[PDB]
C-alpha cells in the first residue's frame, strides 16, 4: 500500500509545517541600491 | 485484365500506411503514409512527411474508421491523381477493404462518396479475414487480429464471416507498454508516462516475450542470471532489463493485472469455437490464423495450444486422459505478414474479375440507391 | 551579452569596412571635426573596463571594428605604462609609441584578417595610415590623464591590474 | 526515554551535515575529508599494509583532517558518487561512534543521494548499513523532493503543491531538475559545470593579480572569507565601474588577516571582485573557456523540452537551493532574465501569427525562503519526525527473506 | 596434504571432458534458447551426474547436458569462526553474481557454491582458461580464509591488551 | 599448414564456389559475407541481409552459381546474381521449429534441409507456376536430425540424429528425376522408404557428422562417445567401430576410397584407415606438433621440465595445436572425392586453414596416404 | 581510536560558542536543542519561559528511581552546588546557567557539564567502595537495570569488589567474535600482573547469582570484574569508575569494527578474480 | 480461475522419447565364491579378473547391482601401492572402462581412507586409458 500511506504522509506534511514572517538573513548584508532594479 | 479495358485497382487502407497496386500484381507498387499538413497550403502524402517540423499534422482514420471525411477525400485524390496512379475514374473497377464490426452508415458513407463523388463503375467491399483466408489459400477457418486499439476473434465458414460469433478483447499493445513502464518504475529507474513513451515501445518491440510456463521462468529469474540484457538510452545511460521480459505480456492471460475485468484470449477463443455447430467444430480447429502487429511474440502459439488442450481436458472429458490423444489442433502463423491483406485482394481481385454477379453496377446505384448493399450477401 | 557603439549616422563614409567618424584632436589627420561632446575614444575608453573580459564578439556595424582596433591598442598603452614612473616622460613614452608603425590589415602581421576587409588602392592606403596614426596619438593623450593618480604621481593600482588580460586572445603587437 | 528520534546524515563533496531529527538546524557541520597514515612506500597495492594490530583504526576525520602531520588527505566523493567504499565505511564509523554517539541497534536512519543515481550503489549502501552496524531501518530519500517539501515555510495553505523546478548549487556541478507530482522527469535534468571552487578560483587568480602582501599558504582561505562576506549581484557592469571610479570611499572596503608562521597581521583592500565573483554564472566564458551559455538559458531549455501541460505549473515554482545560491540579488536578475526571453518569444510567436493566435502571458516566480542553505536536511528532518515515517521505512527482516533487492525502489515522495 | 593434488588432477580430467558444448534451439517452444540442465524437458539431451569426493566432506559435483554444464562445490569447514566466515564469504561473492557471468544466485541444496556454463561463454572465452579459472578458484579460497582468522585472532589480543593496560 | 585468421567472433560455417577464389561466410549474426581474394589479400566483397535468426546453413552450388541459406527464423532463401546484385528468393518449408542444415544435390535439382520438428524437407523447383515447393519425410525420425549426405546417384540419402541411430532413406521424386537402378543397399525404391538402420544398443552418442564415399557402397559416421563407425554394405552390410582415446569428433569425410580424414574437440585432425578385410585402425595426426615444437622443446629439456611441473605444475598460455578452439567443418579444396590433394578447416577460433597431403607425406615419417 | 570518550560533544561546543559569545558582549541567540546518547539517555538544551540571557540543560532516564536510592542527590549537590534547581517537567535533572554572572574560567565549568551521565553512575560504586574500605559484610547486593534485558550486580566483600554485567548478543556471529573477544580477555593477565581478574561464561549464570531471577538463553552472557584495594583507594577510583562504566559499548564497538575489516578484506579477492577472469577473453 | 492450470499435459504426449530395454534379469553379477578363494590363497591379479567378469548391466533390481559394487570394491581396496600398474595393464580396453565406471561408483559412499586409494587408481586408469574413458563413462544409459 504505497499510495495510501504516502497520501496520509503528504496530509501530515501539508497539516505539519507552519509559517514565518521574519526578515530573510540576505537582507542584513549590503548591497545595490532599491530603485534601479527595474 | 477484363474483356473491356477498364483496369482494376486494389487499394488497401491501412492506420499507419496506404498501399496501392494492380490486379495480379505479388507486390504494391504505391507505398504512403496517411497524413494531412497545413503550414504555420495543403501538402497531403509523402511530401507532408519529410517536410514535417513546417506542417502541422493530421491523422484522417482512427482504428480503421474515418473520422474527417474531406481529409479522406483529399486523400483519394491524391491517390488517384495523375503523379501516383494516373487512372481515369470513370473507367476503372476499384476493391476496397473494411475493418470487422463495422457500422453500417459508414458503409453506405463510403459507398456513397464512391458512386457520386468520382463516379467508378464498380466497387465492392470486403472483410479483411476472409482477404487473409484467400491469401493463405483457406476457406475456412478462424482469425485472431490483434493491433493497437483492440484484439478481435471472427470465424469464417464457407467464404462468408458469421457476424452473432465475433468477440472483441479490449487489450492490446498501449497496455503491454504502460505495464512495462510500471515494472521499470518498480525496479528504480525513473521513467515519466508522457515523456517516455517511444522508448520503452521500443524496449518492449526489442526484448519480450511469451513464456511457455510459468514457474520455470520465475525459478531462473531468481535463481540464474541467464535473462539480464542491457539497453542504451538515447541520453548515453545503459540499463538492465532482467524479468520483466515474460512478465510485462501475461496480461493478455491474465487481465486482473491491468484493472480490467473478464477473461484471457484462450478462454475467449475456447468459449467462441464452442458456441458454433457441433459438426462444424472439427475445421475450426485445425485452421486457426494469427495476424496483427501484437502477435508476433516468440512462444505465442504453445502457449496457446497448451491452454487450449488444457481447456479440453477440464471442460469436455473431465478428467479423462485416453482420449486427449485424438484431439487434434494446429496453429499456424505466416512467415510473410507484411502485405498478406494486400496479396489476397489481388487474388480475390484476378480470379473474379469477369463473372456479374461480384461488382456493384453504377446503373443499379442509379436506379435503387442505398438497395445495392444487400447484395453484398 | 558585449557593448556594441551606437554613433552609426547613415551620411558617414567608409574606408573599406571602417566607419570614418568625426573626432576631436589637435593632431593632423583626415578625419572631420566633432561638434558633439562625445567620440568614439570616449565610448572605448567607457567600454574598455567591460569588453576586456570577453571572448565572442559578433560584428554588428562598421563602427565596431574601429572600436575593436581602439580596445586592442589601449593594452599595448598599458603595457608602456607599467614601467613607468612620472607623466612627462608618461607623455615623452606615448609619443613615441604613437610615431612608430604598426601592421595594417591587408598584411600578414594582422591578426583579424578574416573580418577585416583589405583597402584596395594606393590613396586608400594612404587615408587609412593617416587616419589611424590620428587615432592612435589621440587615444595616448587621453589615456594619460585617466591612467595618472594626482596625490602620488604614480600608476594607478586599479588600471594597471588589467595588463595581462587580452581581448579575444588576440595581440596587436603579437608574441 | 520511550520513543528515540532517527539520525539524518547528508553527505556531499565539499561538507557533510549530521544531526538528530525534529530540530531546524544541523548539529555538525564538517568537511569530508579523511586523513590516514601512509608511512608505506608509495604506489603498491601488493605493499599496502595488512592490519597485524588495529592499524586501521589510526585516522582522523572532519576538521582535524585538514593539515596534519605525517598523514595523507583523501577525498572520498568526487561529484556526489562515492568512488572507495572502505574510505566511506571508516568515514560512517566514526561519524556514528564519535560525533553523534548514538548505538545503531535503536535508531532509525536516513540517508540521500545523487540525483542520477544506479542501484548497485543502493544495494552497496544498503549492505555497509544492514550487514556492519546492524540498523533497525533505512530510508534512502531523493533531494529535490526533500528541497521542493522544504521550501514550503513562505507559502500559504491552499498553495503548498509538488510540481516545481529545483535548481542546486554547491561544490560540484550546478544542476537543474524538474519534478512533477512527486516524481523527477529523469529524461531533462540539465547540468552547468560552475559552481563554488571556480569563483574561489576566480577570486583567488584576481587577488593574485592585483595585491601584495598575502603569504603564499594563505591564498585560498583569504578568497573564501572574501567570498562568503563581501560580495553581491549587480544590475549593470559599466555603471558599477563608474561608480567604483568616481566614488572610491564608499565601495571598497578592507580585509585583515592573521599570518600563521610569523604571527603578524596583512591588510588589503577589496575591489572589484564584490561584483565580479557571482557574475560567471550569467557570462561563463569569463572563467570556463567551452561553457558559453547562461543559466536563464538552461532553465529555459529544460522547461521547453518537457510535456505540454506540465509546463505552466512549472513557470510558477522555481525553487534556489544549496549554498552557493545565498548570495543577494540572485532571485530578480534570473527572474528579469526569465521574463524577458519568455517575452520576446511571445511578441516574435504574435508577430508571426499576425492576431491569429492570442496566449495568455504567464507568471515567472522565484521563490527565497528561509533554510535555503540546509534544505536537504531541513526536508528530511521535518520528514523523520512524523509518526507516519516507520510504516514506510524499510525494516531489517525484509533485507533477511526478500534481500538487498527492497533498497533498489523506495516509495517515491 | 597427500591427498590435495590427486583430488585437483581427478577434477581437472573430469572437467575437461565434460565442457564439449554445442549451440542448440528448444525443440518444444518455438525460437527460444534455454539452458538445458535447468529446464529438464527432454531426457535424451542430459548426461550422467559425477562426482569426486576426497573425504567425507568435500566433495564435487558435477551434472552436464547438450549446451550447458553445472558445478557445485562443498567446501571444508573445520570449526564454527571458518563456517561463518565462509557463510559470510559465499555470500558476499553470490550477491555480485551479475559482474562474473558465470555463478548462480543461490546454491543446490547441500552444497556452497555452483557455477552454471553455457555455450555462449565457451564461444567468448577459451575452455582451458575456464577450468583453470575453477581450480584457482578452489585453490585460493581456504588460503584466504585461514588467513582472515589468523588477522582476527591478532586484533583481538592487542584490543584486550590495550584494554587492560590503562586500568 | 596454411593460417589465415578472418576475424575475432567464430565462424558458424562456410562454402566454396567452383573456382576457389571466393568464400562466403557467417560472422555469428544474420548476414552472410562474401569474400573475395585480390593479389595476396584478402578484401570483403559482398553482404547478403535478409534474415532475423541465426543463420544455420549456408550452400553453393558449383554450376548453376546458386546460394541456398536456411536460418534459425523458419526460413529458407534462395539467392541469384543479376548485374552484380543478389537478390533472395523466399522457399516455403512448413515446418514450426528452426532448421539445422541444408545440402545441395549433386545435379543440382534439389536439396535437402534437415530441422527440429522430426522431419526432413527436400525442396525442389515448380516452374508453372513459378515457387519452390517442399516434400516431408517423417517416420522413424523420433529428434532432431544433425547431419545429411547426399547419394552420387541422386536418389538415396543419409542421415544422423539424437536418437542414437544412423539412417538411409530414398528420396525419390517422379516429376524431376528419372528411373534409378539397382544398389546394394536395396531394390525398391519409393518415397520416404527406409533402407538400413544403424546404431549401438545401450550405448548412446549423438551423430554429429556421417558422409559416403566415392564409390557410393560405404558410409562413415561419428558419435559423441569417442566411436568412429564403417558400415559396408556389399559384404552382407557389415559395421566397424572403434573406439578412440580423446575427445569427440564433429566432422568426417572420405577423401579416397579406403582413408578418413576426422576433426574436433581435439583442435587437430586425424587420419584411420580401413581395409578390405574390415578391421579400422588408428595411424596418425595430421597435425604433427609445429616444427617438432623445436625438438619438443629439447626431449631430454622437456622431460626434465616435466619433473619441473612436477615440482611446479603451470599451464600453457597457448596451445600448440594451429587452432586455439574446436574445429566444426572440414571439407575437401582440390579437385573431388576421387583426387583429394588439399583440404580446408574451420573453426571457433575465427581461421581458416589450409593442409597439404604432400607436405605431410614429406614432413611426418612413415607416413603413406592412399 | 580505541578508547572510547567519557564527556559529551555537543553540550561542550554549544556552551563554548555561548560563553565566547557572552564574553564579548554581542546580543544572544534563541537555542532549542533535543539529543540522545548511549543507552536510553534522552538530553535538552532550552531557554526557560523564552528568556534569551539563561540556557537550561535537562536529561532523562528511565532508571533514576533506583539510583535515587542509593544517593545519587548528595553527590550531585556536591559537584554542583549552585546550579542545581528544580528538573523540569518530564526530566530528572535540570541545571541553569546564568549568562551575565559568569566567572573567569570557563573550561572547568564545561568541563563538569559534559559529565553529568558520569556523575550520575558514579554514586553506587563510591557507595560500595566505602563498605570495603570499613570491613562491613552482609550488605545487599545492588541491582541495576540500566537497559531493558541487561542488568549490573555489584557486590562487596572483605578484599575483593565483585561486579557482574549481563548482556545480550543480538546476532549469532557475534556470539563466536565475542567468545574469541572474551577468550583474549580471560588470558590477557599474562603480561601485565596488576592488571584485574576478568571471568566469561555463557549460557548460564554464575554460582553466586543463583538466587536471583537470572535468565537462561542461547543468546545471554555473563561477565565477572573482580576488583582489588590497589584500585578502590581514595586515589585511583576516578579512572576505574570512568573505565568499569564504558565497557559493553567498547567491546560492541570493537565486534562491528572486526566485521567491517572482514567486509574489507573481501573486496580485493572479488578484484583479483575479477582480474583473472577478464584476462581470459581473446580481445 | 485457475484450476486447469495445474495439469501438466506435456508428458502425455506420444512423440516424446522412449528409452529402449534389451536383456533380461537373469544376470546374476560375480560371483563372490571364486574372489574369496583368490583373496584366500593371495592371487590378486586373478582375484580382479575374476572380479570383472559378468556386468549386471540389464538387471533392473538395485541388490545385485549393490552387492556387484560391494564385492568390487571389496577387492579393490586391498592392494599394495607397488602392485597397482602391473594389474592395470593386464585388461583390455573393456576392462578399463569397467573400471572407471566401478571407480566413479565408488565415490558416491565414502568410508575411512578408501578415497586416497581410489584416487591413486583413477591415476592409474587415466594413464592407460585417456580421457575418452570418462566420455564413455558419462554418456551411458545403463549403468552399472
Ligand atoms: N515485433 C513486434 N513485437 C511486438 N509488438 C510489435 C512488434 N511490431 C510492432 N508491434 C506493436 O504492434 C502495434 C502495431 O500494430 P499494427 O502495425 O497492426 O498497427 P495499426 O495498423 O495502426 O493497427 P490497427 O489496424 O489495429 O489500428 C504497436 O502496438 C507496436 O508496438
Ligand atoms: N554566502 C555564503 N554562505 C555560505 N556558503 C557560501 C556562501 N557563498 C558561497 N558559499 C559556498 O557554499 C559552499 C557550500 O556548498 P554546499 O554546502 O551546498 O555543498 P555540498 O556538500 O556539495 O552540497 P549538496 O548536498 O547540495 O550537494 C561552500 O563551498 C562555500 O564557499
Ligand atoms: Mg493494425
Ligand atoms: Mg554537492
Amino acid at each position: 500500500s504505497d499510495q495510501q500511506k504516502k497520501e496520509e504522509l503528504l496530509n501530515a506534511m501539508v497539516a505539519k509545517l507552519g509559517n514565518r514572517e521574519d526578515p530573510l538573513p540576505q537582507d542584513s548584508f549590503e548591497g545595490v541600491d532599491e530603485d534601479e532594479w527595474d | 485484365m477484363d474483356s473491356q479495358g477498364r483496369k482494376v485497382v486494389v487499394c488497401d487502407n491501412g492506420t499507419g500506411f496506404v498501399k496501392c497496386g494492380y490486379a495480379g500484381s505479388n507486390f504494391p507498387e504505391h507505398i504512403f503514409p496517411a497524413l494531412v499538413g497545413r503550414p504555420i497550403d495543403l501538402m497531403v502524402g509523402d511530401e507532408a512527411s519529410e517536410l514535417r517540423s513546417m506542417l502541422e499534422v493530421n491523422y484522417p482514420m482512427e482504428n480503421g474508421i474515418v473520422r474527417n471525411w474531406d481529409d479522406m477525400k483529399h486523400l483519394w485524390d491524391y491517390t488517384f491523381g495523375p503523379e501516383k496512379l494516373n487512372i481515369d475514374t470513370r473507367n476503372c473497377k476499384i476493391l476496397l477493404t473494411e475493418p470487422p464490426m463495422n457500422p453500417t452508415k459508414n458503409r453506405e458513407k463510403i459507398v456513397e462518396v464512391m458512386f457520386e463523388t468520382y463516379q467508378f463503375s464498380g466497387v465492392y467491399v470486403a472483410i479483411q479475414a476472409v482477404l487473409t483466408l484467400y491469401a493463405q489459400g483457406l476457406l475456412t477457418g478462424v482469425v485472431v487480429d490483434s493491433g493497437d486499439g483492440v484484439t478481435h476473434i471472427c470465424p469464417v465458414y464457407e467464404g462468408f464471416s458469421l457476424p452473432h460469433l465475433t468477440r472483441r478483447l479490449d487489450i492490446a499493445g498501449r497496455d503491454i507498454t504502460r505495464y512495462l513502464i510500471k515494472l521499470l518504475l518498480l525496479r528504480g529507474y525513473a521513467f515519466n508516462h508522457s515523456a517516455d513513451f517511444e522508448t520503452v515501445r521500443m524496449i518492449k518491440e526489442k526484448l519480450c516475450y511469451v513464456g511457455y510456463n510459468i514457474e520455470q521462468e520465475q525459478k531462473l529469474a531468481l535463481e540464474t542470471t541467464v535473462l539480464v540484457e542491457s539497453y542504451t538510452l538515447p541520453d548515453g545511460r545503459i540499463i538492465k532489463v532482467g524479468g520483466e521480459r515474460f512478465e510485462a505480456p501475461e496480461a493478455l492471460f491474465q487481465p486482473h493485472l491491468i484493472n480490467v475485468e473478464g477473461v484471457g484470449v484462450a478462454e475467449l477463443l475456447f468459449n467462441t469455437i464452442q458456441a458454433a455447430d457441433i459438426d462444424t467444430r472439427s475445421e475450426f480447429y485445425k485452421h486457426i490464423v494469427l495476424s496483427g502487429g501484437s502477435t508476433m511474440y516468440p512462444g505465442l502459439p504453445s502457449r496457446l495450444e497448451r491452454e487450449l488442450k488444457q481447456l479440453y481436458l477440464e471442460r469436455v472429458l473431465k478428467g479423462d486422459v485416453e482420449k486427449l490423444s485424438k484431439f487434434k489442433i494446429r496453429i499456424e502463423d505466416p512467415p510473410r505478414r507484411k502485405h498478406m491483406v494486400f496479396l489476397g485482394g489481388a487474388v480475390l481481385a484476378d480470379i473474379m474479375k469477369d463473372k456479374d454477379n461480384f461488382w456493384m453496377t453504377r446503373q443499379e446505384y442509379q436506379e435503387k440507391g442505398v438497395r445495392v448493399l444487400e447484395k453484398l450477401g | 551579452p558585449a557593448y556594441h557603439s551606437s554613433l552609426m549616422d547613415p551620411d558617414t563614409k567608409l574606408i573599406g569596412n571602417m566607419a570614418l567618424l568625426p573626432i576631436r584632436s589637435q593632431f593632423k589627420g583626415p578625419a572631420p571635426r566633432e561638434t558633439k561632446d562625445t567620440d568614439i575614444v570616449d565610448e572605448a575608453i567607457y567600454y574598455f573596463k567591460a569588453n576586456v573580459f570577453f571572448k565572442n564578439y559578433e560584428i554588428k556595424n562598421e563602427a565596431d571594428r574601429t572600436l575593436i582596433y581602439i580596445t586592442l591598442y589601449i593594452s599595448e598603452c598599458l603595457k608602456k605604462l607599467q614601467k613607468c614612473n612620472s607623466k612627462s616622460q608618461g607623455e615623452k613614452e606615448m609619443y613615441t609609441l604613437g610615431i612608430t608603425n604598426f601592421p595594417i590589415p591587408g598584411e600578414p602581421g594582422f591578426p583579424l584578417n578574416a573580418i577585416y576587409a583589405k583597402p584596395a588602392n594606393k590613396q586608400e592606403d594612404e587615408v587609412m595610415r593617416a587616419y589611424l596614426q590620428q587615432l592612435r596619438q589621440e587615444t595616448g593623450l587621453r589615456l594619460c590623464e585617466k591612467v595618472f593618480d594626482p596625490q602620488n604621481d604614480k600608476p594607478s593600482k586599479w588600471w594597471t591590474c588589467f595588463v595581462k588580460r587580452q581581448f579575444m586572445n588576440k595581440s596587436l603587437s603579437g608574441p | 526515554a520511550g520513543r528515540l528520534p532517527a539520525c539524518v546524515v547528508d553527505c556531499g563533496t565539499g561538507y557533510t551535515k549530521l544531526g538528530y531529527a525534529g530540530n531546524t538546524e544541523p548539529q555538525f557541520i564538517i568537511p569530508s575529508c579523511i586523513a590516514i597514515k601512509e608511512s608505506a612506500k608509495v604506489g603498491d597495492q601488493a605493499q599496502r599494509r595488512v592490519m597485524k594490530g588495529v592499524d586501521d583504526l589510526d585516522f582522523f576525520i572532519g576538521d582535524e583532517a585538514i593539515e596534519k602531520p605525517t598523514y595523507a588527505t583523501k577525498w572520498p566523493i568526487r561529484h556526489g558518487i562515492v568512488e572507495d567504499w572502505d574510505l566511506m565505511e571508516r568515514f560512517m564509523e566514526q561519524v556514528i561512534f564519535k560525533y553523534l554517539r548514538a548505538e545503531p541497534e535503536d535508531h532509525y536512519f536516513l540517508l540521500t543521494e545523487p540525483p542520477l543515481n544506479t542501484p548497485e550503489n543502493r544495494e552497496y549502501t544498503a549492505e555497509i548499513m544492514f550487514e556492519s552496524f546492524n540498523v533497525p531501518g533505512l530510508y534512502i530519500a531523493v533531494q529535490a523532493v526533500l528541497a521542493l517539501a522544504a521550501s514550503w515555510t513562505s507559502r500559504q495553505v491552499g498553495e503548498r503543491t509538488l510540481t516545481g523546478t529545483v535548481i542546486d548549487s554547491g561544490d560540484g556541478v550546478t544542476h537543474v531538475i524538474p519534478v512533477a507530482e512527486g516524481y523527477v522527469i529523469g529524461s531533462c535534468i540539465k547540468h552547468i559545470p560552475i559552481a563554488g571552487r571556480d569563483i574561489t578560483y576566480f577570486i583567488q587568480q584576481l587577488l593574485r593579480d592585483r595585491e601584495v602582501g598575502i603569504p603564499p599558504e594563505q591564498s585560498l582561505e583569504t578568497a573564501k572569507a572574501v567570498k562568503e562576506r563581501y560580495s553581491y549581484v549587480c544590475p549593470d557592469l559599466v555603471k558599477e565601474f563608474n561608480k567604483y571610479d568616481t566614488d572610491g570611499s564608499k565601495w571598497i572596503k578592507q580585509y585583515t588577516g592573521i599570518n600563521a608562521i610569523s604571527k603578524k597581521e596583512f591588510s588589503i583592500d577589496v575591489g572589484y571582485e564584490r561584483f565580479l565573483g557571482p557574475e560567471i554564472f550569467f557570462h561563463p566564458e569569463f572563467a570556463n573557456p567551452d561553457f558559453t551559455q547562461p543559466i536563464s538559458e538552461v532553465v529555459d531549455e529544460v522547461i521547453q523540452n518537457c510535456p505540454i501541460d506540465v509546463r505552466r505549473p512549472l513557470y510558477k515554482n522555481i525553487v534556489l537551493s544549496g549554498g552557493s545560491t545565498m548570495f543577494r540579488d540572485f532571485g530578480r536578475r534570473l527572474q528579469r532574465d526569465l521574463k524577458r526571453t519568455v517575452d520576446a518569444r511571445l511578441k516574435l510567436s504574435e508577430e508571426l501569427s499576425g492576431g491569429r493566435l492570442k496566449p495568455k502571458p504567464i507568471d515567472v516566480q522565484v521563490i527565497t525562503h528561509h533554510m535555503q542553505r540546509y534544505a536537504v536536511w531541513f526536508g528530511g528532518s521535518m520528514l523523520a519526525s512524523t509518526p507516519e515515517f516507520y510504516q514506510v521505512c524499510h525494516t531489517k527482516k525484509d533485507y533477511e527473506e526478500i534481500g538487498p533487492s527492497i533498497c533498489r525502489h523506495n516509495p517515491v515522495f | 596434504t597427500a591427498t590435495l593434488r590427486p583430488y585437483l588432477s581427478a577434477v581437472r580430467a573430469t572437467l575437461q571432458a565434460a565442457l564439449c558444448l554445442e549451440n542448440f534451439s528448444s525443440q518444444v517452444v518455438e525460437r527460444h534458447n534455454k539452458p538445458e540442465v535447468e529446464v529438464r524437458s527432454s531426457k535424451e539431451l542430459l548426461l550422467q551426474p559425477v562426482t569426486i569426493s576426497r573425504n567425507e566432506k568435500e566433495k564435487v559435483l558435477i551434472e552436464g547436458s547438450i549446451n550447458s554444464v553445472r558445478v557445485s562445490i562443498a567446501v571444508k569447514q573445520a570449526d564454527e569462526i571458518e563456517k561463518i566466515l565462509c557463510h559470510k564469504f559465499m555470500r558476499f561473492m553470490m550477491m555480485r553474481a551479475e559482474n562474473f557471468f558465470i555463478l548462480r544466485r543461490k546454491p543446490v541444496e547441500g552444497y556452497d557454491i555452483s557455477f552454471l556454463i553455457t555455450n555462449f561463454h565457451t564461444e567468448q572465452m577459451y575452455k582451458h582458461k575456464l577450468v583453470d579459472f575453477v581450480i584457482h578458484f578452489m585453490e585460493e579460497i581456504d588460503k584466504e580464509i585461514s588467513e582472515m582468522k589468523l588477522s582476527v585472532n591478532a586484533r583481538a589480543r592487542i584490543v584486550a591488551e590495550e584494554f587492560l593496560k590503562n586500568f | 599448414m596454411s593460417l589465415h585468421q578472418f576475424l575475432l567472433e567464430p565462424i558458424t560455417c562456410h562454402a566454396w564456389n567452383r573456382d576457389r577464389t571466393q568464400i562466403a561466410l557467417s560472422p555469428n549474426n544474420h548476414e552472410v559475407h562474401i569474400y573475395k581474394k585480390n593479389g595476396g589479400q584478402w578484401v570483403k566483397a559482398h553482404e547478403l541481409k535478409e534474415h532475423n535468426g541465426h543463420i544455420t546453413g549456408i550452400d553453393w552450388a558449383p554450376k548453376s552459381d546458386r546460394i541456398v541459406t536456411c536460418g534459425a527464423d523458419r526460413n529458407a532463401y534462395v539467392w541469384s546474381q543479376k548485374d552484380g546484385v543478389w537478390k533472395p528468393t523466399l522457399v516455403i518449408l512448413r515446418i514450426n521449429r528452426a532448421a539445422t542444415f541444408v545440402k545441395w544435390s549433386p545435379l543440382e535439382n534439389k536439396f535437402a534441409v534437415g530441422s527440429g520438428a522430426r522431419l526432413i524437407s527436400v525442396c525442389y523447383f515448380e516452374s508453372e507456376n513459378d515457387w519452390w515447393v517442399s516434400k516431408h519425410i517423417k517416420k522413424p525420425i523420433r529428434s532432431t536430425v544433425l547431419s545429411l549426405d547426399w547419394h552420387p546417384n541422386n536418389v538415396l540419402l543419409a542421415a544422423g540424429s539424437c536418437d542414437f541411430k544412423c539412417r538411409v532413406f530414398s528420396a525419390y521424386i517422379k516429376e524431376v528425376d528419372e528411373k534409378p537402378a539397382s544398389t546394394p543397399w536395396g531394390s525398391k525404391m519409393p518415397f520416404g522408404q527406409l533402407m538400413s538402420e544403424f546404431g549401438g544398443s545401450g550405448t548412446g552418442g549423438w551423430v554429429h557428422g556421417v558422409s559416403f564415399s566415392a564409390s557410393g557402397s560405404r558410409l562413415a559416421w561419428v558419435s559423441h562417445d569417442s566411436t568412429v563407425s564403417v558400415a559396408d554394405a556389399s559384404k552382407s552390410v557389415q559395421v566397424s567401430t572403434l573406439k578412440t582415446e580423446f575427445l569427440p569428433l564433429l566432422s568426417v569425410s572420405f577423401v579416397s576410397e579406403n582413408s578418413v580424414v576426422a576433426a574436433g574437440h581435439d583442435c587437430c585432425p586425424m587420419l584411420f584407415n580401413y581395409d578390405d578385410r574390415g578391421c579400422l585402425t588408428f595411424v596418425s595426426k595430421l597435425d604433427i606438433p609445429k616444427q617438432s615444437i623445436q625438438r619438443n622443446m629439447s626431449a631430454m629439456e622437456r622431460f626434465r621440465n616435466m619433473d619441473k611441473r612436477a615440482t611446479t605444475e603451470d599451464r600453457n598460455t597457448a596451445l600448440e595445436t594451429l587452432h586455439q578452439n574446436s574445429i566444426t567443418q572440414v571439407s575437401i579444396y582440390e579437385v573431388d572425392k576421387q583426387d583429394c590433394r588439399k583440404f580446408c578447416t574451420t573453426g571457433i577460433d575465427g581461421a581458416m586453414t589450409i593442409w597439404d597431403f604432400k607436405t605431410l607425406e614429406s614432413s611426418i615419417q612413415g607416413l603413406r596416404i592412399m | 581510536m580505541i578508547l572510547l570518550e567519557v564527556n559529551n560533544r555537543i553540550i561542550e561546543e554549544t556552551l563554548a560558542l555561548k560563553f565566547e559569545n557572552a564574553a564579548a558582549g554581542n546580543k544572544p541567540e534563541a537555542v532549542e536543542v533535543t539529543f540522545a546518547d548511549f543507552d536510553g539517555v534522552l538530553y535538552h538544551i532550552s531557554n526557560p519561559n523564552g528568556d534569551k540571557t539563561k540556557v537550561m540543560v535537562s536529561i532523562s532516564l528511565k532508571f533514576y528511581k533506583e539510583l535515587q536510592a542509593h544517593g545519587a542527590d548528595e553527590l550531585l549537590k556536591r559537584v554542583y552546588g549552585s546550579y542545581l534547581v528544580n528538573p523540569e517537567s518530564g526530566y530528572n535533572v535540570s541545571l541553569l546557567y546564568d549568562l551575565e554572572n559568569l566567572p573567569a574560567s570557563k573550561d572547568s565549568i564545561v568541563h563538569q557539564a559534559g559529565m553529568l551521565k558520569r556523575n550520575c553512575f558514579a554514586s553506587v560504586f563510591e557507595k560500595y567502595f566505602q563498605f570495603q574500605e570499613e570491613g562491613k559484610e552482609g550488605e545487599n547486593r545492588a541491582v541495576i537495570h540500566y537497559r531493558d534485558d541487561e542488568t549490573m550486580y555489584v557486590e562487596s566483600k572483605k578484599d575483593r569488589v565483585t561486579v557482574v554485567f549481563s548482556t545480550v548478543f543480538k546476532d549469532d556471529d557475534d556470539v563466536v567474535i565475542g567468545k574469541v573477544f572474551m577468550q583474549e580477555f580471560k588470558e590477557g593477565r599474562r603480561a601485565s600482573h596488576t592488571a584485574p581478574q576478568v571471568l566469561f561464561s555463557h549460557r548460564e549464570p554464575p554460582l553466586e547469582l543463583k538466587d536471583t531471577d537470572a535468565a537462561v538463553g542461547d543468546n545471554i552472557g555473563y561477565i565477572t570484574f573482580v576488583l582489588f584495594p590497589r584500585h578502590t583507594n581514595a586515589s585511583a577510583r576516578d579512572n576505574t569508575i570512568n573505565l568499569i562504566h564504558t565497557f559493553r559499548d567498547y567491546l560492541h564497538y570493537h565486534i562491528k569494527c572486526s566485521k567491517a575489516y572482514i567486509h574489507t578484506r573481501m573486496r580485493a579477492k572479488t578484484s583479483d578474480f575479477l582480474k583473472v577472469l577478464n584476462r581470459a577473453r581473446p580481445d | 480461475s485457475a484450476r486447469f492450470r495445474k495439469v501438466d499435459v506435456g508428458e502425455y504426449d506420444e512423440n516424446k522419447f522412449v528409452d529402449e530395454e534389451d536383456g533380461g534379469d537373469g544376470q546374476a553379477g560375480p560371483d563372490e565364491g571364486e574372489v574369496d578363494s583368490c583373496l584366500r590363497q593371495g592371487n590378486m591379479t586373478a582375484a580382479l579378473q575374476a572380479a570383472l567378469k559378468n556386468p549386471p548391466i540389464n538387471t533392473k533390481s538395485q541388490a545385485v547391482k549393490d552387492r556387484a559394487g560391494s564385492i568390487v570394491l571389496k577387492v579393490l581396496i586391498s592392494f599394495k601401492a607397488n602392485d597397482i600398474e602391473k594389474a592395470v595393464q593386464s585388461l583390455d580396453k573393456n576392462g578399463v572402462d569397467l573400471l572407471m565406471k566401478y571407480i566413479y561408483k565408488g565415490f558416491e559412499s565414502p568410508s575411512d581412507n578408501s578415497s586416497a586409494v581410489l584416487l591413486q587408481w583413477h591415476e592409474k586408469a587415466l594413464a592407460a586409458g585417456g580421457v575418452g574413458s570418462i566420455v564413455r563413462v558419462l554418456t551411458a544409459r545403463k549403468t552399472v
